[PDB]
RNA sequence: CCGGGGACGUGUCCGUUGAUCAAGGACGAAGGCCGGAGGAUCAAAGAUGAUUAGAUACCGUCGUAGUUCCGGCAGUAAACGAUGCCGACGGGGCGAGGCCAGGGGGCUGUGUCCGGGAGAAAUUGGAGUGUUUGGGCUCUGGGGAUAGUACGGUCGCAAGACAGA
């Protein structure tokens, strides 16, 4: 069945606040949920903890664009710092097409068609 | 009110466009107002094309095309669904897919 | 007590800006508690028209009351706002704060000569709402407000004392007939006359002038 | 951009009557035949055939606007 | 006098293809055009006109007391780090992705500050922000392409926004002139290492 | 009562216009640094939405 | 059309559009003194005729302080006591505005015909 | 073949000869009428076969006028852009017109899209430049119905038309 915003916004908060304490197995993922929240009825725990596992599977792939986890940007900034092959050194004697050089005739360098 | 900016037909800078007969209703519609769908399909349908390969005298026979200009009046063109039901803002589309 | 979430009300609660120099630099009044703080003495709310609008839904006509109100000081400032709600008293206090957010200044002028205090609209202008053309005409002193019942209530709260009016269109449509008559006062006030041909050198607007001063007031809370 | 001082760039683009002063696109010229020593003179937007009288060849033929010049002709504008 | 472009900076914008403008130019853009390529039918933008609109935009930026009041926005994902490397540097407030409409007018939402300037990457992509700025008496600088609309834009920076490096170069250079306007940093920047943070690499 | 004259048009800025914008520009030093004084500019509503506020501000600040 | 009323409408179009110069494709003898009278009250700044041997050309600099200029066709015969009633229709207020009469002293203003004791034909206005 | 036409181009001519219109004149789809010729298709009328509660209709078949041509009458249409003519001014974009120029050009038509302004709104480059109301000229409207009816008139072979309570 389809979960609602009372479950999905809840389970979004659980994976967002408490991501490292979670795991892909559901029964461990429910065992954190009584320890760390207060949810009254045992069916509605299973509604939430089920969708937490359905979130934690795709956040393990990192697919969701909304939620944001402290580990997942510090790993991202390592990926952000590419060893830079910027073409400012790679381009030598820049080939600029015939009319593009004429606009730079006042102050010019690296002239090629 | 005025429903369409061109008043349904493509007539601009004319006084008169000669009527044509509907291909389905035989109504008298002007050539400008008439819905025209030029269909170019093969003479033999695509289901039977394997059966004409076995039966041709000719190696590499090309099945000929069938050329017909369906010209529909407005009443039958919505009934034959040659023109699709669109919204009011969807009416101003002109491009074919 | 009211907490000024808006940036202009920060300077208003601090008394940094007077009423007259809000409209000098054209700063939009988002919140209504700005101007009731400034005009705490004089501000009169007068209900122009209570009428009930209906939409036919599946079962029965959903009927809701739509009120149009006018607020104004004794002289110089006036505003109109309208709100439609289920019950009228909820609609009126919603309309009043909408009118207070939309208070415009009305410059008054002299009819013939500069003696005495100003009493009339300065020029001839026209407010036009949907198909209602209200034209205000400057009147000599003692002539009174020559208008219908609904513009006179706006003309009293705007603080004009002598005006000749002309109307065209469906003035029974009283929301339009009230929205046109403030638009004439809106237009007659900012009519460009030779008294204001004198160029003044432009001044820094107070919200960016006190732009350093506003951020500590949020840091206080 | 000043309306009283139109730049020379915009004047040649705009219409001749719509310029600040109505300026002609036409002129007169001289046609020089090679077999022929004289120089026959003609209009730019000519509406008549021009032929050099001796060693008779056709110099320019009339067209829609500027008359197109026929064959080997040296042309020189005449302005002063 | 007029500030001259570094050969370092003009090295960036040619391989940014920022002068590779667009196929179409409006009459409001023709003053930013020295010429158009007759081969590719592409208008080539004036660099000198591009650079002086940057320093006016930098002049307009610093004129507010607090740069954090300025809300700079970019809809596309090309300029996601171009506005993120900008606001860590310039000290402004970033807006990324879909600008929620009513972000300046509706007072129920208080995610960001009430703007005293906005600068956008594209008026086509951020038509919602440039309209919403005009409702609250807020100025608008914009990077504007050759085909782009420029209504409700105070300062047009004629430059391309349809390349991933292009707004990364433009937001870089706009950050470069800002501290040069304050005198915080001169043009001694060594672009070898700095502009790549603005660049969209994935 | 006073109303802001728009600088570029010369017209008064219209009554309670939201598109009307205050424009502030610091004067620029010879080497290109910021100065404490500020050019203060008043802009009418309709000249923004026409899009004609750009090209006029180019030539005014070019002076 | 009428060359005065075409002049006043073409000025108003450039005036409402915030333009600073309007090129008008024709001058007459009556619109020359109309714009020169519009100049001395400061309503238009820079006025330059152009003699192209045809109808004429005048390039009017727009001062920014012109709300509207118009022409009154037909030119009504107005006595002295009528122009005070006529200025109340045309002008917005008594404190300013210029109603222009083509009287025998000259193409003059409605304030001056009170002084010069003149009637004449009403041409146009500006304020 | 004879005749016409507009746009463009031009140091060609004339020099205000113009704009708009009561009266008046000419043209004016279809259907209709008159005389003559012709008659394939289609087809009012008419005739049938069905349908239907009925069906004088829709559907099928047939069929006359007519549709066709020539000479004339008639003079009407949702004869529509439901938008009079002339003239000044007024934003960009895209198109597949014509002429010119050769410098994303100019004239002149023509659509379209987005804005401005207008508007009760639909919408709209005029339906904009209008209470900040005045370019010229002609026509029309004045709540609905009676009624585009009657009377009188003019026109027409007639049908009727014009005009019009
Ligand atoms: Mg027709
Ligand atoms: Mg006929
Ligand atoms: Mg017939
Ligand atoms: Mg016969
Ligand atoms: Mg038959
Ligand atoms: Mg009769
Ligand atoms: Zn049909
Ligand atoms: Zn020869």
């Amino acid at each position: 069945r389809v979960r609602n915003s009372n479950v999905k916004r809840a389970a979004k908060n659980i994976v967002e606040k408490y991501f490292p304490k979670l795991d892909c197995d559901f029964h461990h993922n429910k065992r954190v949920l009584e320890s760390v929240t207060e949810i009254q009825t045992k069916r509605f725990k299973n509604q939430i903890a089920g969708y937490v596992t359905h979130l934690y599977t795709r956040v393990e792939k990192g697919k969701v664009k909304k939620i944001f986890i402290k580990k997942h940007e510090e790993e991202r900034e390592r990926r952000e710092n590419m060893i830079p092959s910027s073409s400012i050194m790679d381009t030598e004697k820049i080939e600029v097409d015939d009319i593009t050089m004429q606009m730079i005739k006042d102050y010019c360098y690296r002239g090629n068609y | 009110p005025v429903k369409r900016k061109n008043h349904g037909r493509a007539k601009k800078n004319r006084g008169h466009v000669k009527l044509i007969r509907c291909d389905n209703c035989a109504s008298a519609v002007p050539k400008d107002k008439a819905i025209k769908r030029f269909q170019i399909k093969s003479l033999i349908e695509a289901a039977a094309h394997d059966d004409v390969r076995t039966a041709t005298i000719y190696e590499e026979y090309e099945v000929p095309k069938f050329f017909h200009k369906n010209q529909y009046c407005v009443s039958c063109a919505v009934h034959l669904k040659a023109v699709r039901c669109r919204s009011a803002e969807g009416r101003k589309d002109r491009s074919n897919p | 007590e009211w907490v000024p979430t808006t940036d202009l009300g920060i300077l208003v609660k601090m008394g940094k800006i007077n009423m007259e120099d809000i409209f000098q630099y054209s700063l939009k009044i988002k919140e209504s508690g700005i101007v009731d703080h400034l005009l705490k003495g004089q501000l009169k709310e007068e209900v122009i028209k209570i009428k009930s609008v209906q939409k036919q839904t599946r079962a029965g006509q959903r009927t809701r009351m739509k009120v149009v109100v006018v607020v104004g000081n004794g002289a110089g400032y006036v505003g109109i706002g309208t709100k439609t709600s289920k019950e009228a008293a909820t609609a009126i206090k919603g309309a009043i704060e909408r009118a207070k957010c939309a208070i415009r200044p009305v410059r008054l002028g002299f009819w013939g000569n500069n003696y005495g205090k100003e009493h009339t609209v300065p020029c001839k202008a026209t407010g036009k709402s949907g198909s209602v053309i209200m034209r205000v005409i400057p009147a000599p002193k003692g002539s009174g407000i020559r208008a219908g019942s609904v513009p006179k209530k706006i003309f009293q709260l705007a603080g004009v004392k002598d005006v000749f009016t002309l109307s065209k269109g469906q003035t029974s449509t009283t929301e339009n007939f009230a929205k046109a008559t403030v638009s004439a006062l809106d237009k007659s006030s900012c009519f460009f006359v030779p008294e204001f041909w004198r160029e003044k050198e432009p001044e820094l607007n107070p919200l960016s002038r006190y732009s350093r001063l506003i951020k500590e007031y949020r840091e206080k809370i | 951009k000043d309306l009283a001082f139109p730049t020379a760039e915009e004047l040649r683009t705009t219409c001749k009557r719509k310029r600040l002063i109505p300026q002609n696109n036409s002129y007169f010229l001289y046609l020089r035949c090679k077999s022929c020593d004289i120089i026959i003179l003609a209009y730019s937007h000519s509406q008549t055939r021009r032929t050099c009288p001796g060693c008779n060849m056709v110099m320019l033929m009339p067209k829609g606007g500027k008359a197109r010049i026929e064959g080997d002709v040296k042309i020189k504008k005449i302005k002063r | 006098k007029e500030i001259e472009i570094p050969e370092d900076f003009v090295k960036a914008i040619i391989l940014s293809n920022a002068h590779l403008g667009s196929t179409t130019a409006t009459t409001n853009f023709k003053q930013y055009i020295y010429g158009r390529r007759k081969n590719d039918l592409i208008h080539v933008i004036d660099i000198n006109e591009m650079w002086k609109k940057l320093i006016i935009a930098a002049r307009l930026f610093v004129s507010i007391e607090d740069p954090s009041s300025i809300i700079v926005a970019s809809n596309k994902k090309f300029g996601k780090r171009a506005v993120l490397r900008f606001c860590s540097e310039t000290g402004a407030t970033p807006l990324i992705g879909r600008f929620i409409p009513g972000g300046f007018t509706n007072q129920v939402i208080n995610d960001v500050k009430e703007s005293r300037l906005v600068v956008v990457s594209d008026t086509y992509a951020d038509k919602q922000t440039v309209m919403e700025a005009s409702y609250v008496n807020t100025p608008c600088i914009a990077f504007c392409n050759s085909d782009n609309s420029l209504s409700r834009v105070d300062v047009v920076i004629p430059m391309n926004n349809r390349s991933p490096l292009s707004i990364g170069c433009g937001f870089y250079l706009f950050a470069k002139v800002i501290k040069y306007i304050k005198g915080e940093e001169s043009f001694d920047v060594d672009v070898r290492s700095e502009i790549e943070l603005y660049f969209y690499r994935d | 009562f006073e109303q802001r004259i728009c600088t570029f048009t010369g017209r008064p800025i219209p009554h309670t216009d939201n598109a009307s914008v205050q424009l502030t520009f610091v004067e620029l030093d010879s080497d290109g640094r910021a100065t404490d004084k500020v050019l203060i500019y008043n802009v009418c509503g309709k000249i923004r939405k026409d899009g004609t506020i750009d090209e006029i501000l180019t030539n005014t600040l070019a002076q | 059309m009428n060359r005065l009323a075409a002049t006043c409408k073409a000025i108003n179009n450039a005036n409402r559009s915030g333009k600073r110069q309007v090129l008008i494709r024709f001058v007459t003898k009556t619109t020359r003194k109309f714009l020169e009278k519009m100049q001395v009250c400061g309503y238009i700044s820079t006025l330059t005729y152009i003699d192209d041997h045809r109808q004429g050309k005048v390039i009017i600099g727009l001062n920014g302080r012109l709300n509207k200029c118009g022409a009154i066709c037909p030119n009504y015969c107005l006595t002295l006591k009528d122009v005070e009633k006529f200025k109340d229709k045309i002008l917005p207020a008594r404190q300013f505005g210029h109603l222009i009469l083509n009287t025998s002293k000259g193409m003059i203003d409605h304030n001056e015909c009170v002084t010069m004791k003149s009637g004449g034909e009403v041409l146009g206005f500006f304020y």
